[PDB]
């Protein structure tokens, strides 16, 4: 906090200059710096004084660039986004150029991955344009122009990931949530492209054939529930359910929405403690629930409370209001287990919907202040 | 049909003139803001769960029991209804054998609803709290400041008549100098009534160490 | 230590002054620039534990050192009598007012190199001192716009980069002080908002100064509401608020020349138009021929607007026909003319509502 | 070097701020104390002296 002129600055940030050797041409050493992040000071890195010199470096090239608006920088970031396969082809050819300078920059870097990243869910958003406004095997189960594209990516994403886990190591490439949720909607991914192979491959051979063929001209309707292409399908929406989550990567760096986002992520361990004994009450009820109702498989209007999975899903519904009150009447003369079910779920309603959920929100404000 | 909602409303314009409500609506409405904030990702979350759902039960048109997520509109609709609560689950029940893209939907849209309705909006509840405290910490001049440019929009001589029938056509330098003076006796009045801290204490011990050196010096004399 | 510079140091800085008087009078040897384990001389230790007499014994030797640390140390402890007493000093004969003669030591100097005695005094909120600097001429030099392109300017931007900007705040924080802006100016309330909105508008361009920025704008706004609180009767009141009404021309047949006001609100004052002795000229002009009406309560304003609702018509007749009337030149009225808009508005929504009237059933 | 000038510079200025924050501090009791019984023994002194 002390320092005056911008040696001071230098002196303090980066250490001795002299023993040090230059991190770059024009790189001041941030060593320090990484140890600093590394051992989590928090506010050595967040003062001003660090601020600056961490600006500075963070546009390199691009001085005129720092005065712009926000909407100026989105309209870059989304002309980056129409030409980056100029950007590709200028900078094998050219390795140092007017442009090629300015690419290298570290702002042009995290520019050129969020454009590309806009580019891939475009993509996913189009792969679904022919039913958009609305709506034989060996045609179902072919590629697209698209999917291919969308294949191409997933196989950079998995090679990026993998060069990163071996410039990091098992542990420290671990231990971020970010790799850890980007292995799991890269490896979902595969998944489904591995089942459409599969399905592909089958449907070849039924081809290349032409008893065994029947079954691969089936329709929809009469299709196996064990079909490779269904679970290509389940497994590519859960897909791009992570693929549209992966996309609070890059907004942290807007100030607008930068630390709402830290913010709000702050929580998350406090809803998960309390979600433990959240699941731990659901447990009870469903256990309790699923123990009164079994036997009345057929007895019942509905059947909410007969199998395991059935109390769970309602009981899980329960908790928005989805679930409604017949499901406790019985068909049959006797009351005294329809009146026993009635005051177990208003127990239960009145523990989630009232008591427990009004603790989570206490518990979020005592968090969020 | 929607004019008629936007005139009524426009009726929020003379509401700050009133004491009853003026500070109570400048309160709501500096929390827009933060709404608007937290909107935005609600509506990202929003677009990942759509696409989500609308690439599930794309294939679907004619065996699902209704047509919630069969189009990019409906699966919108559905989502946006699935947060007032006004959605059901027989949204996700397929006609076909087909268990597996059924109970994926039916996990997506638990997820769903797990992240809106528990975690989003009383984050959003949390977030409008902590904003509104430090609004409630100012409420009273800022109001006052609304207040008095509602009075200077009238101020001017220009308008008179209303909508209906518009269609038709030395001394200041003494003052200065006492009111001066005083805010200079005032602020080192103010200046005075600081809590004394260390080094002010430490300056009056060294006045008596000087004096006791002086004293001392002229007794041995 | 050279144990008699020791003895003579430890002397001066607990004010033995007959121990130090005696060893500048008898010595003939002992270095009088001797500093202490923190470098710090005998001039520096005395000014900085407030001896008086020792300080002038000191300035009545020659070839004294740290003489410019020496003011700017007793500048920013206050020490009224001490910075009198320096400034008696032949360096400071007029000429050193506003290189290496504020250094505290071989290397460096104990404040920024930018602050002169004028901008520590401001800082400090010292008025005894910043009054005796003014005196003497003293000033604080405005530093230059932030896109400024000279030649000066562009040299400092290019050394450093980061003295440059820290000279800037420190000559702002000197402006904005409040003792600066009321002994400096003639007409403390019109610069201190002038230099608030400079300050508003430099705050979005730094954004690694926004909050200093944000701070001193601030402060020259607690500066004009501090100003204008305390003001006695309506003299006083007006000359603040509404500024020279000789050389302003009356803003109409009885309004104040609400032209600062405009000024102020433009520049999101925020509290010196909320202040009751604002707020108490706002409600007399918002009220011009409804003395009487000010008093009565909610419900009988209500019964106005909606009489004012019913008698529109009227009213507009009468405007026309009659420009000056007991009734025309009530109606010319701030709060007429709101109430009749609203009362206009009531018409249209009622209009609206009634436009069903075939399907209300 | 430079290195060990500008730390040397920083050190002390550090130490010089360190003590002006220290002396920013709320006077207590004790420190009031110790400031009566210089006021009680320069008593002592001077009317011992007197007394001679
Ligand atoms: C806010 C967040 C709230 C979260 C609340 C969450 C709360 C969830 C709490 C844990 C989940 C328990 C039920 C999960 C479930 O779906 O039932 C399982 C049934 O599987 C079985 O047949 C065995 C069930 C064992 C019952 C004991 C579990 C309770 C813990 C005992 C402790 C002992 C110590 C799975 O069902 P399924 O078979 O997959 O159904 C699909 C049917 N199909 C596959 C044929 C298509
Ligand atoms: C609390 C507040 C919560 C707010 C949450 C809000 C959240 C809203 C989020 C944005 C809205 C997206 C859907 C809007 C919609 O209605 O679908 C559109 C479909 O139009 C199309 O056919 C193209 C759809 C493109 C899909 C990609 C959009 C998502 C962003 C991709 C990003 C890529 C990077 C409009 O439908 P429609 O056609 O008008 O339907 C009427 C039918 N009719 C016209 C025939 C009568
Ligand atoms: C516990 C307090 C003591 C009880 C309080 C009031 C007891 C008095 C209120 C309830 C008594 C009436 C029960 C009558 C009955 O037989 O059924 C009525 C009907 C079938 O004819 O069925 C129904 O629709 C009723 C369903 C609601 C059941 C009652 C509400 C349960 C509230 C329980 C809360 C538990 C505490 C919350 C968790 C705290 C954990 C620390
Ligand atoms: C994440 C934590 C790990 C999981 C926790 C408990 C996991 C244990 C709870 C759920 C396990 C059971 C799933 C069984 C199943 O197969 O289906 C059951 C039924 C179809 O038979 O379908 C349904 O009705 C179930 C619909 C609900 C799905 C489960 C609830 C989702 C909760 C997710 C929260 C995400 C986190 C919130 C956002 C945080 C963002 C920072
Ligand atoms: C980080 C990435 C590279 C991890 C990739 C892991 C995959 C190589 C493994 C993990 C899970 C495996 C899948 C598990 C389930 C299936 C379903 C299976 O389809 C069926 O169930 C048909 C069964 C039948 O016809 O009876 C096709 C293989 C597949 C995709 C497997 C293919 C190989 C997968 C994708
Ligand atoms: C355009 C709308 C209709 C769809 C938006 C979907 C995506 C294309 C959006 C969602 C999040 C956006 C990104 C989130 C925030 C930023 C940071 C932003 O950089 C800044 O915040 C300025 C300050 C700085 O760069 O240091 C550049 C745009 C970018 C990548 C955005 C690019 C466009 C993204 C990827
Ligand atoms: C806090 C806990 C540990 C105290 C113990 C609770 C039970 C002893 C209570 C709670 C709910 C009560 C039940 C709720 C209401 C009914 C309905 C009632 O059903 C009938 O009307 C009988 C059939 C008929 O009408 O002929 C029988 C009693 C019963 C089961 C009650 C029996 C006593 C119960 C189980
Ligand atoms: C009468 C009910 C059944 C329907 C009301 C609909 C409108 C006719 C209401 C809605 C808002 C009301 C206005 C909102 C508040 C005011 C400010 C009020 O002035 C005051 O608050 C007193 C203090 C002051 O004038 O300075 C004069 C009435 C008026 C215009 C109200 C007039 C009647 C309005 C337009
Ligand atoms: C946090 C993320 C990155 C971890 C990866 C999540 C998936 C691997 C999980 C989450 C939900 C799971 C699904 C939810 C429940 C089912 C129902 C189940 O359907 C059946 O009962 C099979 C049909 C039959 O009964 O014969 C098939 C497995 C599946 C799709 C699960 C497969 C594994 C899934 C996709
Ligand atoms: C702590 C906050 C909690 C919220 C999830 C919003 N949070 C974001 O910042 C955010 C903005 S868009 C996005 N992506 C996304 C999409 C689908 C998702 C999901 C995340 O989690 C579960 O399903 N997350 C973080
Ligand atoms: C910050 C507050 C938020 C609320 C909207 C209430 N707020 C009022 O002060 C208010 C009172 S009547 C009104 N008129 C109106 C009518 C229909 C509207 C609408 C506004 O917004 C959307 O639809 N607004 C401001
Ligand atoms: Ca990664
Ligand atoms: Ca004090
Ligand atoms: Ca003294
Ligand atoms: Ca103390
Ligand atoms: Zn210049």
């Amino acid at each position: 906090d002390l320092c005056r002129n911008t040696e001071e600055v230098e002196a303090i940030l980066n250490g001795d200059v002299e023993t040090l050797q230059s991190g770059d041409h024009g790189r001041p050493n941030l060593s320090r710096l990484k140890l600093a992040i590394k051992y989590e000071v928090k506010k050595f890195v967040a003062h001003p004084n660090c601020q600056q010199q961490l600006l500075s470096i963070w546009y390199e090239n691009l001085s005129g660039l720092r005065q712009q608006t926000m909407a100026v920088k989105f309209l870059v970031v989304l002309a980056v986004a129409i030409g980056l396969p100029f950007l590709a082809l200028i900078y094998w050819f050219a390795p140092c150029s007017k442009m090629g300078k300015i690419m290298r920059g570290p702002f042009m870097k995290f520019v050129a991955h969020a454009a590309s990243f806009t580019i891939f869910l475009g993509l996913l958003v189009m792969n679904a344009a022919d039913r958009f406004e609305g709506t034989f095997r060996m045609k179902t189960s072919c590629f697209s122009w698209m999917e291919m594209l969308i294949i191409s990516w997933v196989i950079g994403m998995i090679w990026a990931e993998c060069k990163e886990i071996w410039t990091q190591g098992p542990k420290e490439y671990l231990f971020e949530l970010w790799n850890m949720l980007d292995f799991g909607m890269l490896a979902i991914f595969a998944a489904s492209f591995i089942a459409r192979f599969m399905a592909f491959w089958h449907a070849s051979k039924a081809q290349s054939i032409i008893d065994n063929v029947k079954y691969y001209n089936l329709a929809r309707i009469k299709w196996d529930p064990s079909d490779p292409q269904i679970i290509s399908e389940g497994l590519y929406a859960i897909a791009v359910v992570l693929s549209f989550s992966r996309i609070a990567y890059i907004l942290p760096a807007n100030e607008s929405f930068g630390p709402l986002q830290i913010s709000l992520g702050r929580t998350v361990k406090d809803i998960f403690k309390f979600m433990v004994i959240f699941i731990m009450v659901f447990v009870a009820f469903m256990i309790g629930m699923f123990n009164l109702y079994s036997y009345y498989i057929g007895a019942k209007q509905n059947e909410a409370f007969t199998t395991v999975e059935e109390s769970f899903k309602t009981l899980f519904w329960a908790i928005f209001g989805l679930s409604e009150v017949k499901s406790v009447v019985i068909n049959y003369n006797h009351k005294f287990i329809e009146n026993i079910g009635y005051v177990l779920y208003g127990v239960y309603n009145v523990t989630m919907v009232i008591v427990l959920l009004n603790m989570l929100i206490a518990m979020i404000n005592s968090s969020f202040q | 049909a929607i004019a008629v909602v936007l005139s009524f409303s426009r009726i929020a314009y003379i509401l700050p003139a009133n004491e009853s409500f003026g500070p109570l609506q400048i309160s709501l409405g500096r929390t827009v803001k933060d709404i608007f904030k937290f909107m935005v990702i609600f509506i990202m979350v929003f677009v990942a769960f759509m696409i989500g759902m609308f690439n599930l039960y794309s294939y679907y048109i004619g065996a699902k029991q209704n047509e919630a997520f069969t189009t990019v509109e409906e699966s919108f609709k559905t989502l946006f209804w699935a947060i007032f609560g006004l959605s059901e689950v027989k949204s996700v029940v397929i006609n076909y054998n087909h268990k597996f893209i059924e109970n994926i939907g039916y996990v997506l849209y638990g997820v769903y609803n797990v992240t809106m309705v528990i975690v989003l909006l009383n984050m959003l509840i949390a977030m409008i709290n902590s904003s509104f405290q430090e609004i409630e910490d100012d409420a009273d001049v800022e109001w006052k400041f609304a207040r008095a440019k509602l009075w200077f929009s009238y101020f001017e001589e220009g308008r008179t008549l209303p909508v209906p029938f518009n269609l038709v056509p030395r001394q200041y330098q003494k003052i200065m100098k006492r009111l001066i003076k005083r805010y200079v006796l005032q602020a080192q009045i103010d200046k005075e009534s600081d809590e004394v801290n260390e080094g002010e204490l430490k300056e009056i011990k060294q006045d008596i160490s000087s004096l006791r050196y002086e004293l001392l010096e002229e007794k041995s004399q | 230590l050279s144990i008699e510079e020791e003895r003579f140091l430890d002397a001066a800085e607990y004010g033995n002054i007959p121990v130090v008087r005696k060893m500048l009078e008898e010595c003939h040897s002992l270095n009088v620039n001797c500093v202490d384990y923190m470098g710090q001389n005998a001039l520096q230790l005395a000014v900085a534990n407030e001896h008086l007499e020792i300080t002038e014994l000191l300035l009545k030797k020659e070839n004294l050192s740290r003489v410019g640390d020496a003011l700017l140390l007793a500048i920013s402890k206050g020490y009224v009598r001490i910075v009198e007493a320096i400034l008696s000093h032949p360096a400071f004969a007029e000429g050193k007012r506003l290189d290496d003669f504020y250094a505290y030591d071989e290397d460096g100097t104990r404040f920024s190199h930018d602050v002169t005695p004028i901008i520590l005094a401001a800082h400090c909120q010292e008025y005894e001192i910043v009054h005796t600097l003014l005196r003497k001429g003293a000033r604080i030099e405005r530093p230059h716009d932030y896109f400024c392109k000279c030649n000066d300017c562009n040299q400092k931007q290019k050394h450093d980069s980061f003295s440059h900007s820290r000279s800037r705040i420190n000559a702002y924080k000197g402006l904005a002080s409040p003792a600066y802006l009321s002994l400096s100016s003639e007409d403390p309330v019109m610069t201190a908002l002038e230099l608030s909105n400079e300050l508003a508008v430099l705050a979005n361009i730094e954004k690694e100064f926004k909050n200093d920025y944000k701070k001193l704008s601030m402060q020259c706004k607690d500066f004009v509401v501090g100003l204008l609180d305390l003001c006695r009767n309506t003299e006083e009141v007006e000359a603040i608020l509404n500024g020279d009404v000789e050389t302003l021309q009356s803003g109409d047949h009885g309004r104040p020349n609400l032209s600062r006001l405009k000024l102020a609100i433009k520049y999101e004052v925020k509290k010196f138009v909320a202040h009751p002795n604002c707020q108490q000229q706002l409600l007399s002009i918002w009220y011009e021929n409804l003395s009487g009406l000010r008093q009565q309560t909610m419900a009988v304003k209500f019964l106005v607007v909606l009489a004012v609702a019913i008698g529109l018509p009227f009213l507009a007749l009468i405007y026309w026909f009659a420009p000056c009337s007991k009734m025309g030149k009530i109606m010319r009225g701030p709060f007429m003319k709101f109430v009749a808009h609203a009362a206009s508005f009531t018409i249209f929504l009622g209009l609206l509502v009634m436009n069903a009237a075939d399907r209300f059933e």
